[PDB]
């Protein structure tokens, strides 16, 4: 069994900041690529970013390239997002997914293997 | 999956290779020819490497054994040679008090030696061994040295000490030394706890024949180790768990006198003894001698039978060199008797001979003389393994001491370490490609 | 940080990220011995250098290529070879093409250099 | 220009422009002596070239690195570094931290040549 | 393909295909005769590779700069010197240039180290 669950907050005023935790079990986190994907509540699913194993390459869509922070904590088996400077466009459900990418020597994926239950982000 | 060859540089592995390895450490050994120790023991651990041994086929050996005759080469090179003494010898019977053992072994000799001038002699009486002479006729003599008929005589240089002392053999850069971390082990064959070392523990250049002295001890058990052990042919060399201690001794008080045979020249020479004349002998304590017989015969039941009766008798015949136990001792040459140690089925005290005029190897057309030494000598050694050869003769296997072909005293130790060669480079598929 | 040859027992993968570790240990009458010895330590180094460079590898230690692996020089996947393989098996299983893999390499430099160099030449 | 050590004792934003100076200059029984100093000349040589490729440098004699300035290790503002200071007065005072500095460079290009292996793993 | 020297009679752009035949040829009292072989060949590997270096075209074997090309060295024109020549005869015509030519380099890769440690320095 693999769980992902998500704790992070919930409502912030636009032109402020949120962080979301991902708490990661059941498989060695450092093992997989960490990615955050989000769905509007009456839309479809959106990638928004994406990091690597070791945490060293991020990677994220145009449209929170300068805005959104990505970063992993292997020690602790946690995921992190830091996103600012949020807009009332970024309200959606931010799912926490492993997969997305292989480090080198590993098969290749470019899915996502297992998803996490998803915390709600609001912005007013 | 579209994998790409991607070279990697650095990569762990090794391959067998035989290389030149350097030394490392008044003397024989280690004057300026070994580059000073690191005395950092960077011993690396290999967990899950397992790598395959075999001792008789480790050419570390084969440099040790050239490495140790070069540089006692190099050392009785630069010395003074005996060629005015080859001349014949008056010699009669010691007039001391000679024991029942001691009859007809040391002569009293005298010769007509040159000075430092070459029109000037001299006349010189000096105590030979009988090993070191040999009958001769001629007006007014009776002996000659026993070398004077085959190759020149170098003296050994007087304060060069032949006392072995360890020396480390280091791989140059790009090579490593894996040792055989394994307790028990057979010499050959694959061996799992293996560790990389930049260079050897120190190893000491000790010469002897049918007792190995000063070497290592097996970590638990006596091993016996053997290329064929079926093979009746190859020498058997067994590692023991603990040291038996030997003490051997010459008692006679020597006086030592010297002249001049040449200008800058020097011979020395035994003048008289102090006290009575006895014979040389070496005391092996008989319980633990016999305990360690006991082990021996106990591990070599597991190749010959668990039901066979080993015997063990005195060698065979041939040269003093290798029917004896040879060895240095505070620079004297003692040729031990065995057959006290080695008569048996499955205090002891051995007689000893000196003999001044040895050959040190199997070559023949060189020869050392070496010198007295004043005093009265006593060593402590501790034997830490045997060579022994299974006689060729059915049941009950007989073993008797083996030889003198050196090559088994740097088996004895050098038979964890094998020397490879780094190979940086490797390829493996990667899904990385470039651009 | 398990010192020279200290990933020798280890997996392919682990084993990558120590290059460094042993790459530092490659360089660092009886005169005649030692020097021929340190002269033979050189040449291995130079030549191993060399054939990087003539790759087009130099100054890397994990160098990717343009050659593609057939799967006949070894056909086993990414996750045998790299979590559940040594080096030194490795080695052994493809020491038998190492010359052709070589070979390709150089090949592939040579076109590669030509083709920069026609990039180049466009104004 | 100024000769092999004739920016020795400039100041160390004037001795950088010299560095081609300096490195053409070192690469160039009695036979064993004179052996042995061209062995160890090429040596050190080499120590050092194999040093600049582990820190990812080869082929450079200015080499930009990713590793941050410890205050710690000199608290000198850079005008006062390159302006006011030489190389010899500099090297005495990094002394101490030089080969802290080097493990960090080491380490610098192992996460790097491993980052830039995934990106270039990328379809 | 055609041997350690085999294009030394082709035309220059023939030759200029097989680089690493060449290149993969030059690493490789009687023990003093010969570490001074040794030795004296890896001096000159090291000197040249140390003037690539210098130029920037470490771990190279062609290598395009910055350095326009003087007609007062040579005036063929292209289609006079990359065919209809061989490298011997071209060696013969560019001699007393070299050292022109070198110092040119050296010169030229000085100020692009310099340009691009500015660039780098760039937030
Ligand atoms: C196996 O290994 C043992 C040692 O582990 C060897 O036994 C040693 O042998 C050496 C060489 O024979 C002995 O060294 C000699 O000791 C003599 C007595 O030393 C005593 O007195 C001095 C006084 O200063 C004390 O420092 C010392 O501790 C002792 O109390 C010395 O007189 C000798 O020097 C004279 O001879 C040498 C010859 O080379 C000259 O260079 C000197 O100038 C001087 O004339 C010498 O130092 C050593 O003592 C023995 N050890 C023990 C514990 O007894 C075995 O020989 C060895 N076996 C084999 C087969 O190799
Ligand atoms: C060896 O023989 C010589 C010659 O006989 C002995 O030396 C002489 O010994 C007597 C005493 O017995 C002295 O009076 C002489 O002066 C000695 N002569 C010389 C030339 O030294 C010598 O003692 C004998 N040695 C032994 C051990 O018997
Ligand atoms: C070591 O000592 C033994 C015992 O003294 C010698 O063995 C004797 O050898 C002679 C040879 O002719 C035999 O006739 C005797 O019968 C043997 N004695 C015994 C008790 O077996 C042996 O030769 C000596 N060896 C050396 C090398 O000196
Ligand atoms: C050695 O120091 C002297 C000064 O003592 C340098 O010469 C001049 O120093 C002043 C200092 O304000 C500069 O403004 C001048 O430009 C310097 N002269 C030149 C010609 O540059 C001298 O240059 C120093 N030597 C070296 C080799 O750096
Ligand atoms: C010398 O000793 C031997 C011992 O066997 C004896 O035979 C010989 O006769 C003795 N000679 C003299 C002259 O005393
Ligand atoms: C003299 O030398 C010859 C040839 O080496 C040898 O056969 C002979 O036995 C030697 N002499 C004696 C008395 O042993
Ligand atoms: C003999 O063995 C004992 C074992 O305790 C050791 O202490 C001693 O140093 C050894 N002697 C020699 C000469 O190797
Ligand atoms: C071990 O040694 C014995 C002799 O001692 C030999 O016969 C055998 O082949 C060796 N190898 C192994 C793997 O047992
Ligand atoms: C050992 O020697 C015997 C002699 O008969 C031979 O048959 C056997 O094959 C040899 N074994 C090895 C391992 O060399
Ligand atoms: C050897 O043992 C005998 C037993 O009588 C003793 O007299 C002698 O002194 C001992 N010698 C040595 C060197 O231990
Ligand atoms: C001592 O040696 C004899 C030789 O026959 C043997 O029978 C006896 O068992 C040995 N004793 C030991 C090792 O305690
Ligand atoms: C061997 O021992 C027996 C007594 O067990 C003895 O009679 C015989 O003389 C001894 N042999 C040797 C060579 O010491
Ligand atoms: C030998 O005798 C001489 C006589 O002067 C004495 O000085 C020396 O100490 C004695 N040596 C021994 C080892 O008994
Ligand atoms: C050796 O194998 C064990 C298997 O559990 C592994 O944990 C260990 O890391 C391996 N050793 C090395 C040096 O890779
Ligand atoms: C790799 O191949 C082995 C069989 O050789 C298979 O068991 C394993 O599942 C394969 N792994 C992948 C990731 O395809
Ligand atoms: C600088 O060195 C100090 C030494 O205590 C260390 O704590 C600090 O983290 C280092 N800072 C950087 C940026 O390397
Ligand atoms: C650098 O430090 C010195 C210390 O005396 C100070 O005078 C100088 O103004 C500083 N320069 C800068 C650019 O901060
Ligand atoms: C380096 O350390 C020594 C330790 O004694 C100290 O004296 C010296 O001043 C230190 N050097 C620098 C440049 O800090
Ligand atoms: C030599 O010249 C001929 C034309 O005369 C040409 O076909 C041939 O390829 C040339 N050889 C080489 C090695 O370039
Ligand atoms: C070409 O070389 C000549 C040599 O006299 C020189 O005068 C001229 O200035 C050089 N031209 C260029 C563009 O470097
Ligand atoms: C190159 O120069 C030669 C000089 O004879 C001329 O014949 C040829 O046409 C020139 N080529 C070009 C491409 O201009
Ligand atoms: C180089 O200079 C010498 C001076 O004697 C001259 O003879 C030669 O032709 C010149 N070389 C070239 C290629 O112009």
């Amino acid at each position: 069994e693999v769980q992902l669950v998500e704790t992070g907050g919930g409502l912030v005023q636009p032109g402020g900041s949120l962080k979301l935790s991902c708490r990661a079990s059941g498989y060695t986190f450092s093992s997989f690529a960490m990615s955050w994907v989000r769905q509007a509540p009456g839309k479809g699913l959106e990638w928004v970013s994406l990091i690597n194993d070791r945490g060293g390459l991020t990677f994220y869509v145009d449209s929170v390239k300068g805005r959104f922070t990505i970063s992993r904590d292997n020690s602790k088996n946690t995921l992190s997002l830091q996103m600012h400077s949020l807009r009332d466009g970024d309200t959606a459900v931010y799912y926490c997914a492993t997969g997305g990418m292989s480090s080198a020597l590993q098969s290749s994926k470019y899915y996502f293997d297992f998803w996490g239950q998803g915390a709600l982000v609001t912005v007013s | 999956e579209n994998l790409w060859v991607t070279v990697y540089y650095g990569v762990p592995v090794w391959k067998d290779a035989e290389t030149t390895l350097f030394c490392a450490s008044h003397n024989v050994w280690a004057t300026h020819a070994c580059v000073s120790t690191d005395p950092n023991p960077q011993e690396i651990h290999l967990e899950n490497v397992t790598e395959e041994f075999n001792m008789w086929k480790n050419n570390m050996v084969e440099q040790m054994h050239e490495d140790i005759i070069s540089l006692w080469d190099q050392s009785l090179k630069p010395c003074v040679k005996l060629t005015p003494l080859c001349v014949g010898l008056q010699c009669t019977n010691v007039t001391n008090n000679i024991t029942d053992d001691m009859r007809g072994e040391l002569k009293n000799c005298s010769f007509n030696a040159t000075t430092e001038l070459r029109n000037k002699r001299q006349k010189v009486y000096s105590l030979f061994y009988r090993l070191d002479i040999v009958p001769m006729v001629d007006l007014w003599t009776n002996y000659r040295l026993i070398s004077c008929n085959t190759s020149a005589i170098t003296q050994a240089c007087p304060k060069v000490s032949f006392e072995p002392i360890p020396i480390h053999y280091c791989a140059p850069a790009g090579f490593a030394i894996l040792k055989c971390k394994d307790k028990k082990f057979n010499g050959t064959g694959p061996c799992q706890n293996v560790s990389t070392v930049q260079c050897t523990h120190g190893i000491k250049p000790v010469v002897s024949t049918q007792l190995l002295l000063n070497g290592s001890l097996a970590e638990e058990e006596v091993i016996i180790r053997s290329e064929n052990i079926t093979n009746n042919a190859k020498n058997i060399l067994v590692q023991l768990n603990t040291s038996v201690q030997i003490n051997c001794t010459r008692p006679n008080n020597n006086t030592v006198k010297s002249i001049r045979i040449g200008p800058g020249q020097a011979f020395y020479y035994t003048g008289d003894i102090i006290g009575d004349i006895r014979q040389a002998h070496c005391n092996v304590s008989k319980a633990t001698w016999n305990e360690t017989l006991g082990k021996v015969v106990k591990q070599l039941r597991k190749h010959f039978g668990n039901n066979t009766i080993i015997r063990f008798a005195q060698s065979s015949g041939g040269d003093l060199e290798v029917t004896t136990h040879s060895f240095n001792c505070g620079g004297e040459f003692f040729y031990c008797n065995t057959s006290g140690l080695f008569n048996s089925t499955w205090s002891i005290t051995l007689p000893c001979r000196i003999k001044q005029i040895i050959n040190m190897w199997q070559r023949i057309g060189q020869a050392m003389y070496a010198p007295p030494i004043q005093g009265v000598i006593r060593c402590v050694s501790n034997i830490t393994g045997l060579i022994l050869t299974r006689d060729g003769g059915s049941t009950t296997e007989t073993f008797r001491p083996g030889g003198g072909d050196m090559r088994d005293n740097w088996r004895s130790e050098l038979y964890k370490y094998k020397v490879v060669k780094i190979e940086p480079l490797g390829v493996a598929p990667t899904r990385c490609k470039r651009r | 940080s398990l010192g020279f040859l200290g990933a020798a027992g280890s997996t392919m993968g682990a084993a990558s990220m120590t290059l460094t570790v042993q790459a530092r240990n490659l360089l660092s009458h009886w005169g005649i011995k030692q020097l021929q010895a340190r002269v033979l330590a050189v040449e291995h180094y130079l030549r191993d250098q060399q054939l990087l460079g003539i790759w087009g590898c130099s100054g890397k230690l994990i160098c990717c290529t343009n050659v593609p692996w057939n799967s006949s020089w070894s056909n086993r996947n990414l996750s045998e070879i790299w979590d559940n393989m040594t080096w030194l098996q490795w080695d052994k299983e493809i020491s038998n093409y190492t010359q052709i893999i070589y070979g390709l390499l150089e090949e592939s430099q040579n076109q590669q250099e030509k083709n920069e160099q026609d990039l180049l030449a466009l104004d």
